[PDB]
RNA sequence: GAUUAAUAGGGACAGUCGGGGGCGUCAGUAUUCAAUUGUCAGAGGUGAAAUUCUUGGAUUUAUUGAAGACUAACAACUGCGAAAGCAUUCGCCAAGGAUGUUUUCAUUAAUCAGGAACGUAAACUAUUAGGGAUCGGACGGCGUUUAUUUUUGACCCGUUCGGCACCUUACGAUAGGAGUAUGGU
């Protein structure tokens, strides 16, 4: 088994599900939601994700690593610091397509004091 | 009457708040290896002749 | 004596804030030591205890320093 | 100088208590509890809000209100309610919620 | 194409948990109210224990888990639990289509004074304003000193955020309720889909 | 009409004068899941036991 | 540390809860605050300045750190918990590939 | 030749106390900007859109650097200052409060005409007589923990000052509008 680390930066308006090395430098795949659904106003949907994330984890099986870890994201210097719909569906699709899950962590930017 | 009924009850508060005082001063003292004192007893400060 | 202490401790505030020059809470301390020195000399002039010509504004200050 | 505005905020009371806000577990709860699932949940909440806004327009006393009781449930029921509310006060100022002001 | 659908069905290698940490009376009541939410969460598959000594929730996966979002609805669940919502609430953020979020105010109003008067302002008299708030956006808020805890969907989430932001750089509630009735009414009627809508606030 | 409620009396006695039974005991606590200072003090007592 | 790394040690303590106490709060005055990160300071200083990275990593793997620092501390203000939070190598000036190898 | 020494004042000393002030210094993130690398079709809003940025690679991912800001959580029915106001670490500078004293001068006092120093908003509104909290001293002492045993500090409780607030008690008090007509302008 190989981990490879996706990061989710789910915010209210679009999702990403990103997947790359232990490095986090090397991008292995990335898909949005925006580029799946026609509608700028479904592009936030759990709809979105679970395509997204279907269409990642077919990717990665089809190169191999079949186990991720996991860090979701969300706008965190002046927005909300909670994560989407497109979070919870995505990892939701994710492991039911597959995708031995190891680590979860929930790393977003939580400022000392912003504005 | 209502004076009464009020000052008593300022009472019982007071009194069980001194009781309460005299419980932790001797819990918590070394008068701890005693027998308290009975009021019949306490009410006599002392006696001469 | 307390007017003796009193100019001291007028004297030290007075050079930080010359050092300093940019905080008011030092300024408010000063102007009220400042008053509480002219009330306290104004009765040492009456009952007498010294020369009634002598003021202090800063070269009492800086004599007494000097 | 708006009305629709005023029914809303004097009305909201009765409504979130009722069934419309499936997210507050007082109004879900409300919304299974059996006296609003029964046949006519809109028309005794109408009756309600028709109260209200009479109330509201200047009668003094009320419709829907009881006036004779025994004293000792209605003194039952008051002290009940102003142990309740002291309650809520309580834990509220315990964890720190904030609540509305009112004598 | 927004409806979540209920997972059917090891999907958790490292056997992964979160904690939080709470006061003496959040333990009082977390205590007598446990275990409604260890049947939730067993329900779910997620083993959750109380601590009395330290003072600490913790939730971990068990073995018999499958839906791998139960443990951050976890992690949000006892989040709010020791933030002090009540456990029915929570319970309900256990459901999918939930969310929470928290406000921080205490950093946008810079007087004391005015901050008191803004916050009992947000709440309003008698909590009118609050719940018809909670009625408007579908949300359930509860003003907790410094922060505004919230939970709902993610529309209602965007709405009350944005009213928060606006009563505390002083825009009345009122004024914020009565555009959120009017933008309520222009979503009523379909004639009016996509139009700029600013010509009637 | 008149015998005592031992119960009652029990309690305001007290209030005046101030190794199979707990495996069982565990079993029914591990089902809660509170930790319990007195669970932690009954499991010491299992682990010397 | 001795193979000239410069590295900012974060330490972060909760204070304790003494068992047996009523008053809710466990609050410590200011005086008290500054003593014991005064010794924090000192402890892990004196600590983190005698031995080299790769001891000190094998003192952070077992938080051995945050354990003297209680021992310590302990008599001024008891401590909940003490742990390192953060632990940043900023200037590495050496590329002695010898001392890598060992490691591996 | 010169009183009590005031339960009105000022001063000294000691141990303290504080998110009181000033100056420098230390960090923490985040935001913006820029560079490098992986990038490969949208990203960004919004109720919905759009303007905009986008194969010279946006948004994103990872690592840095610079700038400017503020100091989350801790954070209180708390603390400080005369108010406005004051929360990163450390160092310096003065001041200030309370307590204790086996410390002094002995009316120096109180009040405010005049005067002087500090500076986008609002929008539901001589005691009370104790009690339970709270912080700052001080005194005490059955004991847990530092403590390898004396210090000392933490926890408990009792006594005495002082103050920010709660509730209870008062001890009392006191301080034209809307409709409907008529006739003119």
């Amino acid at each position: 088994l190989v981990f490879g680390v996706a990061r989710i930066f789910a915010s209210f308006n679009d999702t990403f599900v990103h997947v790359t090395d232990l490095s986090g430098r090397e991008t292995i795949c990335r898909v949005t939601g925006g580029m799946k659904v026609k509608a700028d106003r479904d592009e936030s949907s759990p709809y979105a994700a679970m395509l997204a994330a279907q269409d990642v984890a077919a990717r990665c099986k089809e190169l191999g690593i079949t186990a991720l870890h996991i860090k979701i994201r969300a706008t965190g210097g002046n927005g909300t610091k909670t994560p989407g719909p497109g979070a919870q569906s995505a990892l939701r699709a994710l492991a039911r397509s597959g995708m031995k899950i190891g680590r979860i962590e929930d790393v977003t930017p939580t400022p000392s004091d912003s504005t | 009457p209502k004076v009464v009924k009020k000052a008593t009850e300022i009472k019982r508060e007071e009194l069980a708040a001194i009781k309460r005082r005299e419980e932790n001063e001797r819990k918590h003292s070394n008068k701890k290896y005693e027998k308290r004192k009975s009021e019949r007893e306490k009410a006599v400060l002392v006696k001469q002749q | 004596e307390d007017l003796y202490f009193l100019i001291k401790k007028a004297v030290a505030v007075r050079k930080h804030l010359e050092r300093n020059r940019k905080d008011k809470d030092s300024k408010f301390r000063l102007i009220l030591i400042e008053s509480r020195i002219h009330r306290l000399a104004r009765y040492y002039k009456t009952v007498g205890v010294l020369p009634p010509t002598w003021k202090y504004e800063s070269s009492t200050a800086s004599t007494l320093v000097a | 100088n708006d009305l629709a505005l005023q029914r809303l905020i004097a009305e909201s009371h009765i409504l979130s208590e009722a069934g419309a806000n499936p997210s507050h577990w007082q109004s879900s709860h409300a919304a299974t509890t059996g006296t609003n699932t029964r046949a006519f949940a809109t028309g005794r909440i109408a009756k309600k809000t028709t109260d209200m806004r009479i109330q509201a327009l200047g009668a003094k006393e009320s419709i829907l209100t009881q006036q004779k009781m025994p004293m000792n449930m209605r003194k039952g029921i008051v002290k009940h309610q102003e142990e309740k509310e002291k309650k809520r006060r309580q834990e509220a100022r315990e964890n720190g919620i904030v609540l509305e002001r009112e004598v | 194409k927004w409806k979540i659908e209920p997972f059917l069905p090891g999907p958790f290698l490292e056997e992964s948990s979160f904690m939080t940490l709470f006061p003496k009376y959040r333990e009082r009541y977390l205590k007598d109210c446990w275990p409604l939410v260890t049947k939730a969460l067993e329900k779910h598959g997620i083993a959750a224990t109380l601590d009395i000594v330290e003072g600490s929730m913790t939730v971990k996966t068990t073995r018999k888990t499958y839906d791998p979002a139960a443990i951050l609805k976890a992690r949000d669940l006892i989040k709010l639990l020791a933030r002090s919502v009540p456990a029915p609430q929570a319970l309900k953020i256990l459901e999918d289509g939930m969310a929470c979020d928290i406000i921080k105010i205490r950093s946008m109003v810079r007087n004391k004074e005015r901050f008191v008067k803004r916050r009992q302002r947000l709440l309003g008299q008698n909590g009118t304003t609050l719940k018809a708030l909670e009625l408007l956006t579908q949300t359930y808020i509860l003003v907790h000193g410094n922060t505004v805890s919230v939970m709902g969907g993610y529309k209602g989430l965007k709405e009350v955020r944005r009213v928060v932001e606006d009563t505390m750089n002083n825009i009345h509630p009122i004024y914020l309720i009565k555009e959120l009735m009017i933008k309520r009414e222009l979503a009523k009627d379909p004639a009016l889909a996509h139009e700029d809508w600013s010509r009637y606030l | 009409i008149g015998n005592l409620d031992l119960r009652s009396e029990k309690q305001r006695q007290a209030e005046r004068d101030l190794n199979t039974a707990l495996k069982k005991y565990l079993r029914k606590q591990r089902k809660k899941n509170i930790i319990d200072e007195k669970r932690l003090k009954a499991e010491e007592l299992y682990r010397q036991m | 540390t001795t193979d000239h790394y410069l590295l900012r040690l974060f330490a972060i303590a909760f204070t304790k809860r003494r068992p047996n106490q009523i008053k809710k709060t466990t609050y410590a005055q200011s005086s008290q605050i500054r003593a014991i990160r005064r010794k924090m300071v000192e402890i892990i200083q004196r600590e983190a300045a005698s031995c080299t990275l790769h001891q000190l990593v094998s003192k952070l793997i077992p938080e051995v750190i945050g354990r003297e620092i209680e021992k310590a501390t302990q008599g001024i203000y008891p401590l909940q918990n003490v742990h390192i939070r953060k632990v940043k190598l900023l200037k590495q000036p050496k590329f002695d590939l010898g001392a890598l190898m060992a490691l591996h």
